[PDB]
DNA sequence: TCCGCGTCAGACTCGTTTATAGCATACGTGAG
DNA sequence: CTCACGTATGCTATAATGTGCTGACGCGG
């Protein structure tokens, strides 16, 4: 997978509720992986590595 | 027989049980020396037991009643 | 055929006899199965007859 | 030795000292210089024995004379090396260390205990916190918290009278001031005063886990390890490699850890070291003992050298890997080897082609055998000298030993029994394996490049358990179904139906012969063809009532070619069987008849000469293929551009607004796949016959002698679907997904693809062949489920007696019979004096074998319903009756007491899906299904029946279904039941219910794509919480503009709408509620996900309008991919999402409360006055309407019926039903057969515990589950003495919980889950008495089932006395 | 959720309080006359240190949280030795004794087979002078060429590089199913001697008794403990030269044997 | 959030990186 | 009976005293 951005989302998955999720994923080359993601109550998260 | 058992299990019945029968005379043959009743025509001990149980020499019942004879005869050698 | 190493030796000379006896016994990998489970603690006997 | 059972329960410390011979103080392996063991090392001589035999260390005492004789200097008993692969030892833990098995393994047993989480407990043992033991001041209880700074505060005010303290110590304390018993009674008081629902579970848990503590004698404290076992060191080698380098088990890295650390645990102890270090030692001691029982559990495993984690003690055990599956559940073995197998075309069915020296190896010790007993071989060892040498005369020895001696050949994967067979070896010169045509069906074998094991049966017995049972000639049938797997094809095929079919005139048109042989001489003389048409005299040989032939001899008018088959057909068989063109499908139908009439040898017989002759003939012939083979249609190109012009069209009306993505994917994939079907018809016309040959005189037609047309016709080998990919076209291809392309393949391989086309096809292509690699192993676990459920189940009983069975109905959906009742009742044991129809006189008894001619019987007078004798109504404990079961399948009559059954059964379950799965894959690209599922149009002539329907009477004249369950039955004359046909809801009828319709007629249509919602009552549409963007969407067109609605469903929903239901309702013009006829109920309709709207609001509405298209976008493909996940679902018995309700009881119901819309129906039975009231949901909707006298299990809603909810409602009989339906619905529609009675087998497997009420003379009480069996047998002795009579439920368990509810531990151990498996077996103290196979097989012990059964039988006789 | 032991430990020691100049020389004399608290503070006061030490010579063998609990065995030493009366500060003198008890443990723990120090401190002087060699030499030392160097037997360098080999586990990929028993003979070899041992009982009771009773009692065959050539003599009473006689007739005894039945014995000819 | 599963044999090859002070007395067994 | 040889426990004094891989399988209970 290129470094960079990817912009993806579990289609369903989690939450029977069947919500999508969306999520930022930036890879560098090297480093701690930055993630951001949606909550199902649409809250704004992030993991740092 | 040489190509199929199906004749000696007609005669016993349980094939399990066939195969029992078969080895206990085998064994006979095998160990105690024990004379085929059928020509051997160069038969192994295998074949030789299963055309005795086909043509109904050999059997459980039939085998435990020469055992008691011969067993009781060696009693009587004994005493 | 296996494990049995009393039983492979006995029925190997059996069968150079002629005898075409089994005489079976004990698997080896069993006794080690008992050592691998006494080995945590776990006490695992056979009880007799 | 010979025992009896085997048991397991927790070690006492003291217990490991018994078995230890030292404490191994030191992590000394062996010194350097003199490679042999240190001290009081891991490797010590002193503790675990002797390094060489009968020496002691310091080597003073040597050779066999010295015999125990333990040497004073250096401390080093002289017996056998042996000894040390036994000797065990131990360590001395300076602090008291948790076994990670009972913590950590869920749900754990100190937890469950001591009634207290996890996190209390290890924060006390990683020493975070300490934990109350007891303060006789209430002012701190037990088992309470405290941290550093908690401690602190009540050290200085109460102190000295509370005990509080940290670690493992702490535990044990707590465990070993427990009392057992006083719990005991505290628990049963509390459930006495106030048992909440789900909490008297969890206290039943914890009292059941007390008791059973108590009556293993195992002892809490026991749980914390004082004393550590030590492994024997052969079982943990340090060996040298060749290389000088040494090589050494992981165990040892472990153990030298927690020997490091203890001892420096020890250090720091004498040392009066700080606490804050003594207390970092205890953490990491307990860390290394952890590490060494099970690393990997207690968080991050220690990763050794590489970086892969250490192999700890569990994990030899644990995994699939570990020594179960391995080396127990399977071994490596002597006297076996392997080559490449090719084909033997010389061969009889009874023989194998064996490699000259492949055999010599494998009969070693008989050649030493005969050479000395011939007086050539002086002793072996000049006996292997003289094999080694190869001498001439050792071949001739080897050749008369293996006369008459059988040999085991097995292929990869043996998915079912016949993937073992024997046959009598053949010395042949080269390396390679010959094997027999006919048996590579079983073996699945093709030769190009597989290989076979080849093993030996030593004993007398094994031979013959090799001759008898397991011979190649014995085992022809399936035992999966009745059908013989012994079936010629590919050549064979090709030769006799070249053969056998006819040609115009040809050479000698309507000549006279005497017999087959004037045939045969006329063919080979060359003066006749194999296809003339001419009048031979046969003499067939018919059977009469006894056993005497009667000989008939007739003219017959067939050709050459089938008067010299004659010649191969045994007498017995009539000559109608050879007359018509022989096909693969025919020559199957005469193998069984003649097997049926006749018997096995002449079966055997005949099945060689016909392999022979099929192979003769199809070479004579000549058969090949040229590319001008592959007829392309004339018309395909007009079929095309038609198709191709029709689909651009509907993808312009796409911009237009008629259209979603769903409907026209549907659309345009039924164009292309009636164009496909089209075009393929086009080309087998064109090919089939389209053969003009001048027949003396003038022209005729007749089937084409076209080479692919003959090898399709014949079933030789390529199918319709394959040559439709040759010359015609190549189809509709399908995504990895499964969803299509939506452009075809327009062209065929004689055609050539292009680069687009061939790119395309790739998709299709990987996806199956990553199928195969990846799908295989689901197969194979369902396999080995099926296995381990269904191991124990042996026939035990000739006949137990029993009326009860389970009634069997012709399965007839899709109008053609899809499997008729004689075929599902054929070999089966019949019950309940089932007579003919006119009930006035017996036709058939309570107790027979319902052998070909019972069932042609059944077919004069056309039975439809007859109660069979099955398994799962079986009376018989601890196994199954010959009687309920039946046939044994694969030998043709009644099967034999002491057969493993239910192995067969998983085995013939678990087969064909593994093979559907390679094999449907890798063989096809592209998927050719048919969904053209709209109208019904029936075949014969007839007056439709519905059953189970209710259906509104539209505006059109038209009966419009608004019924879920719909089914239309075609009925004669007579009054029987012929075709069936599910109509759907949304239908629209032409006819209503008992008129009559012609042959050809069409009854129903329906949209396939689409399940409108269809109203029952007329007026105006209301909109009900239909907000848009909370709960719709809305979408406009331009001009006037027609807006669109379309329900999103919670998935999309915001969380503002998510309570709201969106449904419409039916109001009048006044604006008041419309009611459904007759009911209370307004009308309303609950519109699901995506439910496309076009009308808005206020319109009008007729009653049987279409209100709303839910879309139903059907992306599944016709394959197994899709079906053993339905099949695995049943077998493991799992309630769907949304289950359909039941009534429970019987009896008269009305409603009574409801929360805001759901429903609490109350139901009030007639006799019974208890009521049963049930909470449903709102937007869930009844079948049933208010007061009707319902029955058990009436079906009140929509959706499918859990099995729990059948079996607790209905019963037995209706779940196995269920069951044995639902997943044969799945191999039906790959087209696999499979005996009904192999299903019963694992459902019996499923319903094997009971949970029960009340007690009896035993120890039931509330609710504890024990098997059926056991209780039923409780029950009859306790109904002949009396006591407290006990009613019993029967429980469902779905395969893996009913393989781990076997009251065995080892089949439970050997099985999965083996660490969870041993604590909870260790803490009951649990026995384990091996009646099971896999138990016994694991000893290495006699089966206690086929040859087994009778000795396992005379040793249960042997506990009754001596 | 602070469940890693090395957190928790780590998380202790930040706890305690760090000492000055005169703090460590008031503790000190106290801790040497026999202070309880004093040998505690000194200890709790000084892990900081250890733990910088036991972070310093990681990835070399023993594991942080090991070298930390051997590193403190060093301060205890270190408590117990130290001299307040020398103006020299603690730290420097603990310093020492962490550093030797972490690296004596290092060469004793580490390794699977105990390697004894002599070896290892010789090991380290080779290894250093390869380095040496590496850097000018662009490829890598030989045997001989470090043995030049040192002034020391080639013979001497090779063993010890040999001590350097470090052990393969069998259960790492496995190993152990491949590498048989080499001590377990096949059933066909112990069936050989079988034959042989059932042979030898035949052939003693085919030739003389005198010859047989010889051989039987000093071989050990039907005997026990395998008398030499004067306990044999003792017993019959025969003499020396008595035994070479019996020896001799025993050889053609057995000659005739291999003449009847050497089809065996000339196949030992390969 | 955790932990339990995920077909069955066969063929071959490779492979077992690293750092450490130096010296004097003490502890203990073996050889001549 | 005595020394050499192999192995082990000992001590050294500028001050220095707080850490630290790979991520993502999927279905069920
Ligand atoms: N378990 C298992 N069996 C396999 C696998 N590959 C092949 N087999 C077995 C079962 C099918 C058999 C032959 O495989 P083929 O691909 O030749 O298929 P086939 O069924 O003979 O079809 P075809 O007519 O195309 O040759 O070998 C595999 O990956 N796993
Ligand atoms: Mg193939
Ligand atoms: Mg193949
Ligand atoms: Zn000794």
């Amino acid at each position: 997978r290129s470094p960079g951005v990817f912009f993806d989302s579990d289609k369903g998955k989690t939450h029977s509720s069947g919500k999508v999720l969306y999520n930022a994923r930036i890879i560098p080359y090297r480093g701690s992986w930055l993630d951001f993601e949606f909550d199902p109550k649409d809250n704004l998260f992030v993991r740092i590595d | 027989a040489r190509v199929t058992v199906q004749d000696a299990v007609e005669k016993i019945g349980n094939r399990f049980d066939l195969v029992l029968v078969a080895a206990r005379r085998a064994r006979q043959m095998q160990v105690g020396g024990k004379d085929p009743l059928v020509p051997e025509e160069n038969d192994k001990t295998t074949v030789i037991a299963l055309r005795e149980i086909e043509e109904g020499l050999i059997n459980n019942q039939i085998l435990d009643v020469r055992e008691r004879q011969e067993q009781q005869e060696q009693e009587a050698a004994e005493l | 055929k296996s494990d049995d190493v009393n039983g492979r030796t006995k029925m190997y000379k059996n069968i150079v006899d002629g005898n075409h006896q089994m005489e079976p016994g004990m698997p080896e990998s069993f006794n080690v199965l008992l050592k691998e489970i006494r080995s945590l603690g776990i006490n695992i006997e056979l009880e007799d007859e | 030795e010979e025992f009896d059972a085997i048991k397991i329960a927790l070690a006492s410390p003291d217990m490991i000292r018994s078995w230890s011979f030292g404490e191994v103080k030191k992590p000394e392996t062996i010194n350097y210089r003199t490679f042999k063991p240190e001290r009081d090392g891991l490797f010590c001589a002193r503790i675990f024995g002797p390094v060489k035999d009968y020496e002691c260390l310091c080597g003073k005492y040597k050779r066999l004379k010295h015999r125990g004789v333990i040497c004073e200097k250096c401390g080093v008993e002289v017996t056998q090396t042996k000894v040390r692969r036994e000797r065990m030892g131990h360590i001395e833990l300076a602090s008291p260390t948790a076994h990670i098995w009972f913590l950590k393994s869920l749900p754990s047993r100190i937890g469950l205990l001591l009634d207290m989480p996890l996190r209390d407990i290890e924060r006390v043992l990683y020493f975070e916190s300490y934990v109350v033991i007891e303060g006789g001041m209430t002012n701190l209880e037990r088992q309470q918290i405290l941290t550093e700074e908690q401690y602190l505060d009540a050290l200085e005010e109460f102190g000295d009278e509370f005990d509080a303290k940290m670690g493992a110590e702490a535990i044990q304390a707590l465990l070993k001031s427990m009392d057992l018993e006083q719990e005991c009674e505290q628990l049963r008081e509390e459930l006495n005063e106030t048992n909440s629902e789900t909490k008297r579970k969890k206290l039943t848990k914890r009292i059941k886990l007390l008791e059973a503590f108590v009556q293993s004698g195992n002892k809490p404290e026991w749980m914390i390890l004082t004393v550590l076992p030590v492994l024997p060191p052969d079982l943990r080698p340090l060996v040298p490699l060749d290389g000088g380098r040494f090589a050494t088990s992981d165990l040892n890295d472990l153990y030298r850890r927690v020997i490091n650390r203890n001892n420096r645990l020890k250090r720091l102890l004498d040392l009066a070291a700080p606490d804050i270090i003594v207390r970092n030692e205890k953490r990491m001691l307990q860390e290394a003992v952890d590490a060494l029982l099970d690393n990997g559990r207690r968080g991050r495993a220690i990763t050794g050298s590489n970086k892969r984690p250490l192999k700890s003690l569990a994990d030899m055990i644990k995994g699939k890997q570990g020594r179960f599956r391995q080396n127990l559940l399977g071994k490596r073995v002597d006297y076996s080897g392997r080559s490449v197998i090719t084909v033997g075309p010389y061969l009889r069915l009874h023989q194998c082609g064996l490699p000259k020296k492949m055999a010599l190896e494998l009969f070693k010790p008989f050649i030493y055998g005969k050479l000395e007993l011939r007086g050539l071989a002086t002793t072996i060892k000049a006996a292997k000298k003289m094999v080694e040498r190869e001498e001439a005369v050792v071949w001739d020895i080897l050749d008369e030993v293996i006369r008459e001696h059988p040999v085991l050949l097995n292929r990869a994967p043996t998915l079912h029994r016949l993937g073992i067979q024997a046959f009598e070896p053949v010395l042949i010169e080269g390396k390679a394996i010959q094997l027999h045509p006919l048996v590579c069906a079983a073996y699945n074998a093709d030769f190009d490049g597989d290989q076979m094991a080849v093993h030996v049966p030593l004993t007398l017995e094994a031979q013959l358990e090799a001759r008898a049972l397991m011979m190649s000639t014995n085992n022809i049938l399936s035992p999966a179904n009745g059908e013989p797997i012994i079936v010629p094809s590919q050549d064979v095929v090709l030769g006799l139906y070249y053969m056998t079919r006819d040609c115009v005139n040809a050479k000698g048109e309507g000549m006279v012969l005497t017999g087959p042989k004037e045939a045969e001489r006329l063919y080979r003389s060359g003066l006749a063809s194999l296809h003339a048409r001419v009048k031979v005299r046969i003499t067939e040989y018919e059977k009469d009532a006894n056993g005497e032939l009667v000989a008939k001899t007739s003219l017959k008018d067939t050709t050459v070619g089938r008067a010299i088959l004659w010649m191969i057909v045994p007498k017995g068989l009539p000559y109608s069987i050879v007359n018509q063109a022989l096909g693969k499908k025919a020559i199957s139908k005469m193998l069984n008849t003649c097997y049926r009439i006749l018997g096995l040898k002449p079966t055997v017989i005949f099945a060689d000469q016909i392999m022979y002759t099929g192979f003769a003939y199809a070479a004579r012939s000549g058969a090949s293929v040229g590319i001008d083979d592959m007829v392309i249609p004339e018309k395909k190109h007009e079929i095309i551009s038609e198709a191709e012009a029709e689909v651009a069209e509907i993808q312009e009306q796409f911009q237009s607004g008629l259209v979603t993505a769903g409907e026209r994917y549907n659309k345009v994939i039924d164009i292309w796949a009636a164009a496909n079907d089209r075009v393929s018809k086009a080309m087998m016309d064109n090919l089939q016959t389209e053969t003009v040959i001048n027949r003396d005189g003038q022209e005729e037609k007749q089937v084409s002698f076209n080479s692919i047309y003959m090898m399709a016709d014949s079933g030789a080998r390529g199918s319709a679907a394959q040559i439709r990919q040759l010359a015609g076209m190549r189809g509709l291809m399908a995504k990895p997904d499964g969803s299509i392309i939506e452009t075809p393949i327009t062209a065929n391989f004689r055609e050539g693809l292009n680069v687009l086309q061939y790119f395309i096809s790739t998709h299709g292509a990987r996806k199956g062949l990553a199928d195969t690699a990846l799908k295989t192993a689901n197969s194979g676990y369902l396999t080995r489920r099926l296995v381990d459920v269904a191991q124990d189940l042996v026939v035990t009983e000739d006949d137990c007696g029993t009326h009860e069975g389970i009634m069997m109905t012709p399965v007839i959906e899709g109008g053609d019979v899809k499997e008729p009742l004689r075929d599902r009742v054929l070999g089966r044991v019949t019950a309940e004096d089932v007579l003919k129809p006119g009930t006035a006189d017996i036709l058939v008894p309570r107790n027979t074998l319902l052998h070909e001619q019972w069932c042609d019987l059944l077919e004069e007078n056309s039975v439809d319903a007859v109660k069979v004798r099955s398994v799962v109504s079986c009376d018989t404990d601890f196994g199954v009756c010959a009687h309920c079961y039946g046939r044994d399948l694969a030998r043709g009559h009644i099967i034999n007491k002491g057969e493993a059954i239910g192995v067969i059964a998983a085995q013939s379950i678990g087969e064909p899906g593994t093979q559907l799965t390679m094999r449907t894959f890798h063989i096809g690209g592209a998927a050719s299904r048919a969904a053209a599922e709209s109208s019904i149009q029936v075949k014969n002539k007839g007056s439709i029946k519905l059953s189970n329907v209710k259906s509104v009477v539209n505006s059109s004249g038209k009966l419009v279904i608004t019924s879920r369950n719909t089914e239309l039955k075609l009925i004669d004359e007579f009054g029987r039941t012929k075709e069936s046909y599910k109509v759907p809801y949304g239908a629209v009828l032409a006819k209503g219910d008992g008129e009559q319709v012609a042959g050809g007629e069409t009854v129903a249509n329906w949209d396939p794509h689409t399940m409108p919602v269809i109203t029952e009552v007329s007026g105006f549409v209301r909109f009900t919480d239909m907000i848009d963007g909370q709960t719709i969407t809305r979408q406009t067109d331009e001009l006037t503009g027609l807006s669109s609605l379309v329900v999103l469903d919670s998935a999309e929903r915001t969380a503002g709408g998510k309570d709201l239901r969106p449904a419409l309702k039916i109001v009048d013009a006044q604006g008041n509620d419309v009611l459904i006829p007759g009911t209370d109920m307004p009308a309303q309709y609950f519109l699901p996900g995506k439910a496309i709207v076009q009308l808005e609001d206020g319109v009008q509405i007729s009653s049987g309008d279409t209100l709303a298209r839910i879309p139903q976008e059907s992306g599944g493909t016709k394959d197994i991919t899709g079906g053993l996940p339905r099949v695995a679902d049943l077998f493991e018995a799992r309630r769907p999402k949304e289950p359909a309700i039941l009534a429970e009881i019987s009896g008269i119901v009305s409603f009574g409360k409801e929360t805001k819309g759901k429903r609490r129906l109350v139901i009030t039975p007639v006799d019974g006055s208890d009521p049963y009231e049930e909470m449903i949901p709102k937007w869930r909707q009844l079948n049933v309407f208010e007061g009707e006298r319902v029955e058990r299990g009436d079906v009140i809603s929509d959706g499918p019926e859990a099995p729990h909810d059948i079996l607790r409602l209905r019963g037995v009989h209706a779940v196995t039903r269920y069951i044995v339906n639902e997943v044969q619905d799945v191999y039906r529609l790959q087209g696999v057969k499979i005996n009904d009675k192999h299903i019963e087998v694992i459902v019996r497997q499923m319903l094997r515990k009971a949970t029960i009420v009340n007690a009896g003379s035993s120890d039931f009480l509330e609710g504890e589950q024990v098997e059926y069996s056991r209780v039923k047998i409780a029950n009859r002795e306790l109904e002949a003495n009396g006591k407290v009579g006990a009613t019993y439920s029967r429980d469902l368990l779905g395969i893996t919980k009913a393989s781990l509810a076997t009251e065995s531990f080892i089949s439970a151990a050997s099985f999965q889950e083996t660490t969870r498996v041993l604590t909870e077996a260790a803490v009951a103290g649990k026995r384990d008495e091996l009646r099971g196979l896999k138990e016994n097989v694991i000893v290495g012990r006699l089966i206690p089932a086929g040859t087994g059964y009778a000795y396992h039988q005379d040793r249960m006789r042997r506990r009754a006395a001596g | 959720r602070v469940l890693d032991a090395t957190q928790l430990y780590l998380g202790e020691i930040g706890y305690s309080p760090l000492l000055t100049a005169e703090e460590e020389v008031y503790f000190a004399r106290r801790a040497l006359r026999g202070d309880v608290a004093s040998r505690r503070r000194m200890i709790e006061s000084n892990l900081r240190l250890v733990v910088k030490i036991a972070r310093r010579y990681g990835n070399r063998g023993l594991a942080l949280l090991d070298l930390i609990e051997e590193g403190n065995l060093g301060l205890i030493r270190a408590v117990e030795k130290f001299d307040p009366e020398r103006g020299f500060r603690f730290s420097t003198y603990a310093t020492w004794w962490i550093r030797q008890t972490i690296e004596r443990a290092i060469m004793n723990q580490t390794r699977t087979i105990r390697l004894p120090i002599h070896i290892v401190k010789e090991l380290n002087v080779y290894l250093r002078t390869a380095r040496e060699l590496s850097h000018k030499l662009d490829h890598e030392p030989s045997a001989e060429e470090i043995a030049e160097q040192l002034d020391k037997p080639v013979d001497d360098v090779s063993r010890m590089l040999r001590l350097n080999e470090r052990i393969t586990s069998v259960d790492t990929p496995a190993l152990l199913d491949i590498l048989a028993d080499e001590k377990e003979n096949g059933p066909e070899d112990t069936t050989q001697d079988d034959d042989m041992k059932q042979s030898i009982v035949k052939w003693l009771f085919e030739l003389n008794a005198k010859q047989r009773e010889v051989l039987a009692r000093r071989f050990g065959l039907l005997g026990y403990e395998a008398a030499t050539l004067e306990d044999v003599g003792r017993e019959i009473g025969l003499t020396r030269e008595r035994v070479r006689q019996i020896q001799v007739e025993g050889l053609r005894r057995l000659r005739e044997i291999l003449q009847t039945q050497g089809l065996n014995i000339e196949a030992l000819f390969l």
